């Protein structure tokens, strides 16, 4: 994987590509790796593909009960303490590698976390295979004072490094705003520059090709 | 079998539209430990050849000795060395290639990445890759160790393909290649700020630049960060 | 402790015609999960209408492929120019690959050209230099992925005549080049989709009495 | 692999699949497992495909160059033993060679004699060599008598590789027969299983154990 | 790492370098090494980034309980709560620990804490990787009761020298400055320090 | 333990198992019946790893017998197999699993059928016309494959079985010492005392 | 000593013109040795389908568990699993045993009786959910069958050349795999109709 | 190693080191061979100038190769050894590879190539 | 290769050697003679790693018939055996060693005695009025120890033999498929058919 955050004028960003692989083989060619913590607070993860989901759903679903039970907005810093002391107490065993980001009553936030379970706070991050690749782009490109449209387009940019440079990742860029006072939004597939050509050949095979041995209709009513 | 010891870090390079540049740190590492800061580790051959060496220094310093005697042994009985008969950035490399793959098939290899960066006679741009397993291969741009990693994508993001090296002007490529030092100073352990660059033009030569430092480095938002989640000092 | 082994991954693939030939590959050479080049090629001409590659390890596949043409051009000094038929080449990359039984070159070769009745030949070699000719074979990487659909497309495996009750088999017939080179095309298309050590460029060397001709063909680069 | 071969009144048959396997990816099914050495001499490949399609045709050569020598074709027993003394020396380097080499002289008559990477080398009726060497006894055993007719002979013998190419995972393809008589060997066609099973199935009442 | 912490007249400061590594790839370059577990106890983390936060937070929460119960903790104090984390989970953690902390009896102090879990309470200490290049010149240059003035450029100078030479450390100079005046952030950039 | 063979056939399933129990260079005994009755209709063979392999058929045993005094009804032989899997399915992840492999012949009295059960020590079920536990099947599944016919009688069954232990004693490395045979049918569990 | 190859086997699925297909071969084996030819890997709760490939002992072991949980999920719920809450209970199942897992390969596949909509997804050991619009794949000839399923695929197929589509994937695939084949089976599902067809392929 | 070319041509065509070695067989005690419908039989002369000999010690002029094939010579009775021996020892060798005894042909082509080999190899007569 | 015994009585030395070759799961061949002559009163029987056993006897063999042609004499048993140990004694330190266990088997013309020499592969030799190698010897030595009298005929030699095998087919775990035994004396070598 390649994942991304970066912190803007009045909100923070991330990005992730969308290729999941097994071994050498793409078994995904658009996975969804941005996740929803809370409303407003949204999570990019990198690693052991079932860690990230199951690690991110957890934190969420105690997240969501200590909003109802506190009658608070959750904020950023709930999500990462909840988050390390969980990865920190399986000592690496749970591989997820975390960009965690979103807007509270605080204000806005940016961390990553790590599968042993270190956090590290930044204007700008990146995890995964593709990360080198991404920062690269990160570290010749970003500056202090961005627009909403110049962070969206550093991050965007930071993914695209990955998706060509690194064969961990590839496809599409999906993007998650998080902006003070607006609700966030999640931009699915915000660019899709990997479409398959047309294949120059329909496989449609003649009806009867296959050899039968037996037929029967299977009983699904009760 | 071996070991690499004192050690050199990433070398980067790519083409433009009149020749090649290529460029890497002053540093000689031993471990964690950043031992020796006075070592070149580009080589010119000729006035139209450039060999950049990562890996172990020991291994490096055998192979300048190697490239010195290589042009003595072309000079012999050759009244045309300084020209028709000079040696080619073509030639030096396919001999490194052979050393290289021959002393991986002993078992005892050169534990060293290598770019062989020139012009050719006909003009051409010459830039081709070669290491300790004797691999070899050409692109528009190349690097070793970190730089394989960080300043490809930065490199690639002005030569993707083919067609892009007439397209860039030599101010335009030194640009990109100098960013890309810096980048490698803010994130390989094993880097050093002071290195060396070489550009190979087919009109105005050779020019090999000693003694550049990374700058406009960007540290400023660091007195902002505090704590690693909760601090708020 | 030193590994004098590596790999470079990349995918080739080879079909016979009736009066051809084609010896197709990808143009892109890896480490790990990093590019080393977009082009780089690894399909040859080696004179006598003989195509050859040697698909792995790139350094023993360099060795190799630069023995054998230097083994035909010996083999023209020693026999009074007399052209290599595609059988003998065959039988002299075995010695060639056998003569290292015991430090292996690490490669799958595949060669193509015409025999000497002018019908289209394809080889195909393990490391240690068994050989066998086929109408088909892939090799590399994702040899895996293409070849069963080599078996169902060139030979008309598990396909019968509709209506037949799966009695009578689809008939056996030579391609077109045209019909070929879709196939080609079609197979390196699906196999950069899933196997993230292909894509970047197609490089197809056809064979006919005519000569050896080239086509070249963009592929996905992520 | 799966390879046999029996003596009986009639010669010798011999019978083979044709699969190649790395791991459990099947590589081909269509690679012929006996070399022909000459019209009177047959040898069977089980084992490392390299080593035994490398040395069996270097024996070939060997063995024209006796009888351009001695003006006499080769003995059964000094072509095996030509062999195995050559893996012999090889002993420990790591070689993978199951054969069988099979043939017919005056002095001698119909002859097998079964030779392995590791040096042994022994005569005898019937041997079966490769993955799938049991299931082929099986049924050799079991409908095994000196006094076949040349024609059950050739389809016991067909048979017992249909067997093993069924269970052993690791054989399969096609079946490739030969008979050995007085007069020379005699090549008695590519049999595929996909076709031949059913067929099989069909004809004789077996396998019901499977779907039919 | 490199980490540092010096006592002197007016009280304690602490010193650390910004960089974080996996193997050789610097992860951030911007890393604040230097953590509050009480308003003037603070310390320098090196070892296991994920150990030492830990270890750290759990430090912060004893002593925050400590303040509600019983007031404000001595510097000793805090360093007891470190060494028993780190003693009695010895085999599990990989974290070298320097405690600073400003009392107005006691003025400054520093206590540091090795991998083993031993306490060893100095006049300055030097701890990480890159500390084993400065055991000379830290010795041969440190003086008791010095200024603030001078104290910031010996810990400045020690781990300029610090960061030269080991390639594990690297970035920005943070420093901390514990006194009865209150607390003191200081950051210093390579382009000063470097061409000390 | 070594060898245990099972067939079907039209009105019965008949099971075979070695006599020989050896330990080293040693045949301890050549007398040995590798066999445990569940119920009056349903009959386990077992190999695998000493001790574990009488230990685990008699705790089956116990179970079943259990079962049948509880209900004062016998348990179908598709029922006891479904039993046995899910035992040695728990094994195979507890902190020192049962090595051990069995095959359940019994006769279904509700449906008048035989039915073979083949399990494996990961508790691997499957039935079969015919079955064979550890090296034996390299060479019995392809000489039923050959001469098995569905609907067989029980003499035909024994012959098919003869010809099954011929082959093992020609071409099996070690010896086993012959072979207990037991029927199971309609009329329940039996021995064939000559072999 | 590999849980996921020691008995071998292959599942995948298909979407279609309001319709889907799920297809599985049959071989049971030891290793090298063949052991049973009738071992199908496709069980149904209700009218979502679930394929399993992988160790055979967690294949049974699984189907007995799922059948368990959907039968108690109808009782409460008084209504069918669909296959979007379906494939959510079996990665929460799997996940459960994170650190101890099931060596398998699932595959779910149906049509949502409510919006009528097409739906397959696939599983890793551990849980992690892999959703997809054309197809599925899982066993020992993955790759084979990521092979013939990126090049034999295409859109809006109907219930008759789907079928064709995916028989022609699973045979080919499983001819390349010595650990595959033995048999196949092939589930076309419409709306309010199923049907089950036995393939004829190569015994070997 | 010596290496002197001993066997070499003269301007006539001839090599005399060949030729003068058959003037030593000329000297040797006469040997013959006769061979019949079902056997052969070889003769051979003794010089009666050494009396006080013993005959069951001393070396008989007919030599057992194998079981099967004898040899006898006439010349230099010290060279005779060297060919026996090396003809004795090919013979048991083609048993162990070939696992059939030497033909009479195929031994005497042996010993013939030996007696061939030392004509054109240096520093040998 | 497994089963060798030897017993030298008054006027006789009997080898027995089983027939017995296996490879696997699968006795590749039931009629193997595990013996070369190597002069016509002496024989030697032999066991161990697979090729090493006939390539090492072989060249015994071929070593012992050129000293016959040579000096038109037979070498005394005693002699052979101290030839034979001795290849065993360079072979053990060698690249790559042979790894055969041999007996010795003779009868001395000259002492009209016969001899019996088992020689190890180590190179370890020793005359014996009875032995043997491998496993077998664990049981037949103690059987000896009781049974063998050095008066005996060679048919109470033989009765003594068949005591032997019956014991190792009875307590052995693997089928070695009987054995070829062969007696030397003073008329040379000859083997008894029916055993
Ligand atoms: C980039 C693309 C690579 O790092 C990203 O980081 C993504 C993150 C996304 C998916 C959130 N990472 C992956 O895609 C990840 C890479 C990976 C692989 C293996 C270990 C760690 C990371 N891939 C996965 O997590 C896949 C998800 C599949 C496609 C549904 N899962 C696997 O590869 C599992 C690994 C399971 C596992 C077990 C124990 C410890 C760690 C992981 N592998 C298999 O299923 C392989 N095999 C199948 C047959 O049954 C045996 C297991
Ligand atoms: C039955 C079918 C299986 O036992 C038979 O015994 C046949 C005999 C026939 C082919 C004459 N045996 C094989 O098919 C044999 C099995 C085997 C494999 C490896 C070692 C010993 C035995 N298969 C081969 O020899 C294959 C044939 C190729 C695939 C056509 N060759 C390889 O596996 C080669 C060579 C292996 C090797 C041996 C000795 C030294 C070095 C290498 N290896 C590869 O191709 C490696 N691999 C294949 C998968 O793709 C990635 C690379
Ligand atoms: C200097 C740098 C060295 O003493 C300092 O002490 C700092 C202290 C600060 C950051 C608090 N130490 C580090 O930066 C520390 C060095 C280190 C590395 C490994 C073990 C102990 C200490 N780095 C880390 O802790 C990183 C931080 C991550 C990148 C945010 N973590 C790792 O390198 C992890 C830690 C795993 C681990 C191993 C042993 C004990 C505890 C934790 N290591 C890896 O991910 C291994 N890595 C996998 C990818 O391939 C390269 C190796
Ligand atoms: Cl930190
Ligand atoms: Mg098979
Ligand atoms: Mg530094
Ligand atoms: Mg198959």
């Amino acid at each position: 994987t390649t994942i991304v955050g970066v912190k803007f004028n009045n909100g923070v960003v991330i990005a992730a590509d969308t290729r999941s692989t097994q071994g050498p083989i793409v078994a995904d060619k658009n996975c969804a790796k941005l996740h929803r913590i809370s409303p407003k607070i949204w999570c990019a993860g990198a690693g052991t593909a079932a860690d990230t989901e199951a690690v991110t759903q957890l934190i969420g679903s105690n997240i969501e009960l200590h909003s109802l039970y506190t009658s608070r907005e959750p904020r950023v810093v709930s999500a990462l303490q909840m988050l390390k002391q969980h990865l920190f107490k399986y000592q690496g065993h749970i591989g997820a590698y975390l960009i965690v980001a979103g807007v509270d009553p605080t204000g806005s936030h940016l961390f990553s976390i790590h599968a042993h379970g270190s956090t590290d706070v930044g204007y700008y991050l990146s995890l995964g295979s593709g990360s080198l690749a991404a920062m690269a782009v990160l570290e010749s490109h970003w500056k202090q004072d961005l627009t909403k449209e110049e962070a969206i387009k550093l991050a965007s940019d930071a993914i695209q490094a990955g998706i060509w440079n690194d064969l961990g990742s590839g496809s599409n860029v999906d993007v998650c705003v998080m902006e003070i006072g607006k609700d966030a939004e999640y931009l699915r597939n915000y660019l899709t520059p990997n479409v398959r050509e047309e294949k120059q050949k329909s496989y449609k095979f003649p009806r009867g090709t296959t050899a039968v041995l037996k037929e029967s209709i299977v009983n699904i009513c009760d | 079998t071996q070991q690499p010891i004192v050690t050199g870090t990433s070398v980067i390079s790519m083409k433009y539209d009149n020749g090649v540049i290529i460029a890497a740190d002053n540093l000689g590492s031993y471990g964690s430990l950043l031992r020796f800061n006075g070592v070149e580790r580009l080589i010119p051959v000729g006035d139209n050849t450039v060999v950049g060496i990562s890996g172990d220094i020991s291994d490096m310093q055998h192979i300048e000795r190697l490239l010195k005697d290589l042009v003595t042994e072309n000079a012999y009985d050759n009244p045309l060395a300084d020209a028709e008969e000079a040696l080619e950035p073509s030639y030096i490399f396919e001999y490194l290639a052979t050393v290289m793959y021959q002393r991986r098939s002993k078992m005892n290899p050169l534990w060293n990445a290598i770019i062989v960066a020139g012009v050719q006679s006909n003009g051409d741009q010459f830039l081709r890759y070669v290491n300790l397993l004797g691999v070899t291969y050409s692109s528009p741009t190349l690097a070793t160790g970190f730089g394989a990693h960080m300043a490809n994508p930065l490199l690639r993001k002005v030569v993707d393909r083919e067609s892009d090296i007439p397209k860039t002007t030599v101010q335009v490529a030194e640009e990109a290649i100098v960013n890309a030092m810096r980048v490698l100073y803010y994130r390989d352990a094993r880097s050093s700020r002071n290195f060396s660059l070489a550009i190979i033009d087919k009109n105005t030569g050779l020019t090999f630049k000693k003694n550049l430092q990374v700058e406009n480095m960007k540290w400023d938002f660091a007195k902002d960060i505090k704590g690693y989640g909760t601090q708020k000092i | 402790q030193f590994n004098p082994y590596g790999d470079n991954g990349g995918t080739i693939l080879g079909i016979a015609g009736e009066d051809f030939a084609v010896l197709a590959g990808d143009t892109r050479n890896i480490t790990d999960y990093s590019i080393n080049s977009r082009y780089e090629p690894k399909v040859f001409d080696c004179g006598d209408n003989i195509v050859m590659s040697a698909n792995g390890f790139a350094a023993d596949g360099d060795a190799l492929v630069k023995r054998f043409k230097n083994s035909v051009k010996w083999y023209h000094f020693d026999h009074n120019d007399k052209k290599l038929s595609i059988n003998s080449a065959a039988r002299n990359i075995q010695h060639l690959l056998y003569g290292k039984r015991f430090f292996p070159y690490y490669v799958h070769t595949i060669i193509a050209g015409l025999d000497e009745d002018g019908k289209g030949a394809v080889y195909s070699f393990d490391p240690v230099g068994s050989y066998e000719r086929e109408q088909c074979r892939a090799g590399g990487a994702a040899a895996s992925l293409i070849m069963p659909f080599l078996d169902n497309q060139v030979n008309f495996k598990n396909q019968y005549e509709p209506g037949t009750n799966g009695k009578v088999k689809k008939p056996l017939k030579y391609l077109s080049v045209e019909e070929v080179i879709k196939l080609v095309r079609d197979s390196f298309t699906s196999a950069t989709e899933r196997h993230i050590q292909v894509g970047d460029g197609l490089e197809i060397l056809i064979v006919t009495k005519d000569g050896v001709r080239k086509e070249f063909y963009e592929l996905k680069r992520d | 692999t799966t390879t046999l071969a029996f003596r009986f009144q009639g010669g010798i048959i011999v019978a083979v699949d044709s699969r190649a396997t790395a791991g459990n990816w099947v590589a081909s099914q269509t690679v012929k497992k006996v070399i022909e050495i000459n019209p009177f001499l047959l040898g069977t490949m089980a084992g490392g495909a390299a080593d035994c399609q490398f040395w069996e045709t270097w024996l070939g050569s060997q063995f024209r160059l006796h009888e351009l020598r001695e003006k006499e074709r080769i003995s059964v027993a000094a072509a095996s033993k030509i062999l195995s003394n050559l893996v012999y020396q090889y002993k420990g380097a790591g070689l993978s060679m199951g054969t069988m080499i099979c043939g017919y002289t005056r002095k001698e008559g119909p002859t097998i004699y079964y030779v392995d990477s590791d040096g042994t080398r022994l005569k005898g009726d019937i041997f079966c060599v490769g993955s799938g060497q049991t299931f082929a006894y099986g049924v050799l055993d079991s409908n095994y008598k000196w006094d076949l007719s040349v024609e059950d002979a050739l389809y016991l013998g067909k048979r017992s590789i249909l067997a093993a190419a069924h269970r052993d995972a690791y054989s399969g393809g096609s079946v490739n027969l030969y008979h050995v008589t007085e007069d020379g060997w005699i090549y008695h066609g590519n049999h595929d299983v996909g076709e031949l099973f059913w067929k099989v199935k069909e004809e004789e009442g077996s396998f019901n154990n499977v779907i039919g | 790492t490199s980490i540092m912490a010096v006592t002197f007249k007016d009280g304690v400061i602490l010193g650390a370098d910004s960089r974080t590594t996996t193997g050789a790839y610097i992860a951030n370059r911007v890393t604040d090494k230097l953590t509050r577990v009480h308003d003037k106890i603070w310390c320098c983390r090196s070892g296991s980034a994920a150990d030492t936060q830990a270890i750290a937070d759990i430090v912060q929460y004893h002593l925050e309980l400590y303040t509600s119960q019983y007031g404000t903790p001595s510097t000793e104090t805090a360093a007891s709560v470190f060494k028993e984390l780190c003693y009695e989970n010895k085999d599990n953690l990989t974290a070298g620990i320097i405690v600073a902390g400003y009392d107005d009896k006691n003025k400054g102090e520093v206590y540091t804490i090795p991998l083993g879990g031993s306490v060893h309470k100095l006049p300055y200490a030097i701890a990480g990787s890159g500390s084993t290049f400065i055991y000379g010149y830290c010795d041969k240059n440190f003086r008791e009761n010095m200024s603030k003035e001078e104290t910031v450029d010996f810990i400045k100078h020690s781990l300029s020298q610090a960061i030269k030479w080991d390639g594990s450390s690297g970035g920005v100079i943070r420093m901390v400055v514990l006194t009865a005046a209150g607390v003191e952030r200081l950051i210093f950039y390579p382009d000063e320090y470097e061409q000390l | 333990m070594d060898i245990i063979l099972g067939i079907r056939v039209q009105d019965s399933v008949i099971l075979a198992s070695s006599k020989a129990v050896t330990r080293g260079i040693s045949v301890l005994k050549d007398s040995d019946d590798k066999t445990r009755q569940l119920s009056p209709h349903t009959l386990m063979s077992f190999a695998g790893e000493a001790g574990d392999t009488v230990q685990f058929a008699e705790y089956i045993q116990a179970n079943i017998q259990l079962y049948s005094i509880r209900e004062d009804y016998e348990l179908s032989p598709q029922a006891v197999s479904s039993f046995v899997r899910q035992e040695l399915a728990k094994s195979i992840r507890s902190r020192r699993p049962y090595q051990v492999n069995v095959l359940i012949g019994g006769y279904d009295k509700k449906k008048n059928k035989p039915e073979l059960y083949q399990i494996d020590y990961l508790g691997t079920k499957v039935e079969l016309p015919y079955g064979a536990h550890g090296y034996s099947g390299f060479y019995t599944f392809s000489l039923l494959d050959h001469h098995y016919r569905p609907d067989m009688t029980t003499e035909e069954g024994l012959d098919l079985l003869k010809l099954c232990v011929q082959e093992l004693e020609k071409r099996m490395p070690m010896d086993f010492k012959g072979v207990i045979v037991k029927i199971v049918d309609k009329d329940g569990i039996r021995q064939v005392d000559d072999f | 000593s590999d849980p996921s190859s020691i008995n071998g086997g292959i599942v995948v699925a298909m979407t279609g013109k309001d319709c889907v297909a799920i297809a599985c071969d049959l071989r049971l084996g030891s290793q090298s040795l063949g052991v049973s030819n009738k071992f199908e890997k496709i069980f149904h709760y209700g009218h979502v389908f679930l394929g399993i490939t992988g160790l055979a002992t967690d294949v049974t072991t699984l189907n007995e568990m799922f059948r368990y949980k959907t039968n108690l999920y109808k009782l409460k719920e008084e209504r069918a699993i669909e296959p979007e809450t379906f494939t959510q209970l079996v990665s929460s199942s799997l996940y459960e045993r994170r650190f101890g897992p099931y060596f398998v390969g699932p595959v779910v596949a149906g049509i949502n009786s409510k919006s009528g909509k097409p739906f397959i997804a696939g599983f890793d050991l551990i849980g992690c959910i892999d959703e997809a619009k054309d197809f599925i794949v899982s066993g020992t000839a993955s790759d084979q069958l990521f092979g013939m399923c990126e090049s034999l695929y295409e859109p809006n197929l109907e219930p008759e050349d789907l079928f064709e589509t995916i028989s022609q994937a699973l045979l080919n695939a499983a001819d390349r795999d010595a650990l595959s084949g033995w048999g196949a089976v092939v589930y076309i599902i419409k709306k309010d109709e199923v049907v089950k067809r036995y393939l004829k392929m190569r015994q070997d | 190693g010596y290496d002197r070319a001993l066997s070499i041509f003269s301007p006539d065509g001839h090599i005399f080191q060949v030729e003068y070695a058959l003037e030593a067989v000329k000297r040797g005690t006469c040997a013959v061979g006769v061979k019949g419908k079902n056997c052969v039989v070889l003769g051979c002369e003794r010089r009666s100038t050494l009396k006080l000999q013993d005959t069951r010690i001393t070396p008989s002029k007919v030599s057992k190769i194998d079981s099967h094939v004898v040899l006898s010579f006439s010349g230099l009775n010290a060279d005779s050894r060297i060919l026996i021996e090396k003809a004795r020892v090919e013979a048991q060798s083609h048993r162990l590879t070939l696992e059939d005894p030497v033909t009479v042909e195929y031994l005497t082509r042996y010993v013939a190539g030996v007696q061939q080999r030392y004509t054109q190899s240096g520093g040998v007569r």
